[PDB]
């Protein structure tokens, strides 16, 4: 959850 | 997929509802043939077949009825890997208690029940007597007794009087604890103190004491009585290059804490004296404690030669564990050097 | 045989085995000879309250197909007649004409 | 020396050690952190689910590799389950919520 | 030593049975007895085949049970187990016997 | 007045320390000090120890550790360790063979359908028994052979419940 993954976790903590 | 991980203590409950067989027999393999031992560590009922879809014995060596268990086989019908996550539980004739909770430093069951380490040792090996709600006499309920105090109360108080030893008696205080009732109690004595000391004595008590209602972890869950085992692919008995078995170090704890509770099933279906048994229960109490973290306890066991053979927490713990060796840090194809 | 009859061989063969324990406790109590004379009366008596289809010299070896008294055979179970039918058709094992 | 898809281990489903057994090269700690460092995400996801240790994730990667594909299906880490076994043969449980 | 009592029907069938018994017997263990022929059970039944009445017309039908008594003079530990195995033909009732 | 006392040795060498034991009393000819030497057996408990008539002086408690492959009593302390009883050993003169005994001349494993043979020919195998010998001691288990469930005469001991 920092360097490209940082887009993936956004998009997994905004569709909880 | 999954959010967060949880961790929490293991019911027996719960530890029969992961395990799919109880492991009696310590008899490892046959090692003269090929075949395991029914049903002995490396069972096939309690556990799986060698084999993908085939029962080792013999029936099913094709894709029709993958399933059927015949009663010349006593054997699962499932995948190689299937073994790898079904585990087995080993029934402890004798409670033990657990090594982690007794000696993490602070002890969970050291500022739990109030009891320091060094009595709370004596009398789980079996050499000091520890009284559970005696009833009109004059002792306390922490308070432990001796051979001489037990003797001399023995004759005093024959009638109404409780006074066991050994992760039983330990497990009954935990078991008979009223978690609330301690925390108003502690509370309390908490605002009605100004002893810097025991401020932060009471406050580090009251911490684990209100913490463990907060979740479903129980105080008789600190006593080990349903014993899990690893599964076997995950304590692989490999042959080398040769003609022997090269078996690991955890297939020799398991295997002794089985011959001990064997010993100890023996000792108290025979009807023998109730004492004999305090040193059977004794040393399946070292045994399960040296199966979960070797050498935690006074100088480790050792099989070949006199180095100390390594447990389940050194197959966790150290720079050589699972988080530094295998999980951080992995070996990795396509690559070059 | 009509169908009343097996019906009633049925229900004859069911008081047997229902009443079998007693009944042969009875007739061994009527026996022995080491006993009190009252207590024989008494078994004489108890025998007779029993139901009379609860003795097995009541059923009669019918046909298991056809229900047919006389005829029977006790290996097979079935009248002579349905017997030698099975026969011609294989339905028995081993069973053949035997000529010597 | 060069691997590209040798033998497996057998307790931790990861790639053997050495040069005579067909071993691969140790992506060890700090290069991990070097790899946070950047913001290089998938290749670290590729580097210790795929590469190394998810058994059908690697088999569906070698799949879609000699098809042209180029995409990863990422799965689990056996030796977390492994460690799972480990720490569940205690005492304690563990366990995946949700 | 295992007596074993073959008993059929058929006699081909059971002669059959008993090479086979012999052959799964001789590769395991040693000094199989023998296939010893007893004598046969002729079981004959006569019966009237008229439906009503003729006395005098009869079908006269019978059973030939065979019986072949094979022994095993020493029982290994390989020998008596493998008897599990090696499955023979149908409508053959065996009887083994350990002493 | 000499009273019993338990002794742990080393579990399988239990005959070879009670002859030690027999042999270093007639050595330190303390022979006013010990009466007997039991270990009971049934056709082993107790799996382990060794029973001794004994009085308490330290200097036979000595003489008994200083037995080889002696561990020590099993008592409440090891100061002065522990007899057993005397009120259950009324009830054991009466009865001394529970686990052998001719209360149940005939049925020694539960019959039904489900047994193992290891003692007889066929060993390491199982298989079901219909009819059973308790009174000439023969079982009537047929055991799946060639694909057929064929019975064989087996010994009640031979076979296992
Ligand atoms: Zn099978």
């Amino acid at each position: 959850p920092a360097g490209t993954g940082y887009a993936y976790h956004q998009d997994r903590m905004r569709r909880r | 997929e999954f959010d967060a991980i949880k961790i929490a203590l293991a019911s027996p409950d719960m530890i029969r509802s992961w395990s799919f067989g109880e492991v009696k027999k310590p008899e490892t393999i046959n090692y003269r043939t090929f075949k395991p031992e029914r049903d002995g560590l490396f069972c096939a009922r309690i556990f799986g077949p060698v084999k993908d879809y085939e029962c080792l014995c013999g029936k099913y060596k094709r894709l029709k009825h993958r399933g059927v268990i015949c009663e010349k086989c006593g054997v699962e019908v499932t995948q190689t890997k299937v073994r790898r996550e079904r585990m087995g539980h080993i029934e402890l004739a004798s409670p033990t208690a657990h090594i982690w909770f007794l000696k993490s430093l602070p002890s969970r069951i050291g500022l739990l029940l109030d009891m320091p380490l060094r009595d709370i040792e004596r009398v789980l090996y079996f050499e000091s007597y520890v009284v559970i709600e005696g009833g009109m006499t004059n002792l306390e309920r922490q308070q432990i007794l001796t051979e001489e105090q037990y003797l001399d109360a023995l004759e005093e108080f024959g009638d109404e009087f409780d006074a066991k030893m050994g992760a039983e008696a330990i497990q009954a205080l935990l078991k008979s604890m009223d978690l609330e009732q301690e925390c108003e109690q502690l509370r309390e004595e908490l605002n009605e103190t100004n002893s810097e000391t025991k401020r932060k004595k009471l406050t580090k008590r009251i911490k684990l004491l209100e913490a463990f209602v907060q979740s479903g972890n129980k105080p008789e869950w600190m006593i080990l009585t349903v014993l899990p085992v690893l599964p076997p692919d995950l304590r692989p008995l490999v042959p080398l290059d040769g003609g022997r078995f090269a078996t690991s170090d955890l297939n020799d704890l398991y295997r002794r804490v089985i011959n001990r509770n064997n010993r100890l099933k023996r000792l108290l279906d025979l009807a023998a004296p109730d004492i004999i048994v305090r040193n059977e229960k004794r040393m399946l109490q070292e045994a399960v404690d040296a199966l979960l973290d070797n050498g935690r306890r006074g100088r480790a066991i050792t099989g070949s030669n006199k180095r100390p053979l390594k447990s389940l927490a050194d197959m966790i713990k150290g720079k050589q564990g699972r988080f530094r060796q295998n999980l951080l840090g992995k070996r990795v194809d396509y690559s070059g050097r | 045989a009509k169908q009343s009859m097996k019906a009633r061989e049925v229900k004859r063969v069911a008081l047997a085995d229902k009443y079998f324990a007693k009944r042969a406790e009875l007739k061994a109590i009527i026996s022995d000879v080491n006993a009190s004379d009252e207590d024989r009366w008494n078994a004489v008596l108890k025998l007779q309250t029993l139901p009379r289809d609860s003795s097995p010299s009541r059923q009669r070896n019918r046909c298991r197909q056809t229900g047919r008294p006389h005829g029977f055979l006790r290996k097979f179970g079935l009248s002579r007649i349905k017997v030698r039918e099975a026969a011609m058709r294989g339905e028995i094992p081993g069973l053949k004409k035997a000529s010597w | 020396h060069a691997r590209s898809t040798g033998s497996y281990s057998l307790v931790t489903q990861q790639p053997l050690g050495g040069k005579a057994q067909f071993g691969g090269q140790r992506f060890g700690e700090m290069e991990v952190w070097a790899l946070e460092a950047y913001g290089a995400a998938y290749t670290l996801q590729e580097m210790l689910t795929v590469k190394s240790d998810d058994v059908n994730g690697r088999t569906k990667m070698y799949k879609n590799i000699v098809d042209g594909n180029h995409q990863m299906e990422p799965g689990m880490p056996e030796s977390f389950n492994v460690l799972l076994k480990e720490i569940r043969s205690l005492g304690i449980n563990i366990e995946l919520e949700d | 030593r295992i007596r074993i009592r073959l008993k059929a029907f058929d006699h081909r069938l059971i002669d059959q049975a008993t090479a086979e018994i012999v052959e799964t017997a001789k590769r395991t263990g040693a000094q199989v007895r023998g296939p010893i022929p007893l004598p046969t059970r002729k079981e004959r039944f006569t019966v009237l085949i008229s439906p009503h009445v003729n006395k005098d017309a009869r079908d006269q039908y019978e059973i030939r049970t065979h019986l072949r008594l094979v022994d095993i003079v020493e029982p290994t530990e390989k020998t008596v187990d493998a008897l599990m195995r090696l499955d023979l033909a149908a409508g053959v009732d065996v009887q083994i016997s350990l002493g | 007045k000499k009273r019993w006392y338990v002794v742990q040795a080393f579990s399988g060498f239990e005959g070879r320390v009670a002859t030690s034991l027999r042999e270093h009393i007639k050595l330190h000819n303390m022979e006013d000090l010990f009466g007997e030497v039991m270990v009971p057996t049934e056709e082993k408990f107790f799996p382990g120890y060794v029973l001794v008539q004994m009085v308490m002086n330290d200097a036979s408690w000595h003489l008994v550790r200083s037995v080889p492959r002696v561990m020590g009593f099993i008592g409440g302390t090891s100061d002065r360790p522990a007899p057993i009883s005397d009120k259950e050993v009324d009830a054991i003169m009466n009865r001394l063979q529970q686990v052998g005994d001719k209360p149940r001349p005939k049925t020694l494993f539960e019959p039904g359908e489900m047994v193992r043979v290891n003692d007889g020919p066929f060993a390491d195998f199982n298989g079901v028994v219909e009819e059973v010998d308790y009174e000439k001691s023969r079982l009537k288990v047929s055991v799946s052979i060639f694909g057929r469930a064929t019975p064989v005469e087996l010994d009640f001991s031979q076979v296992e419940k």
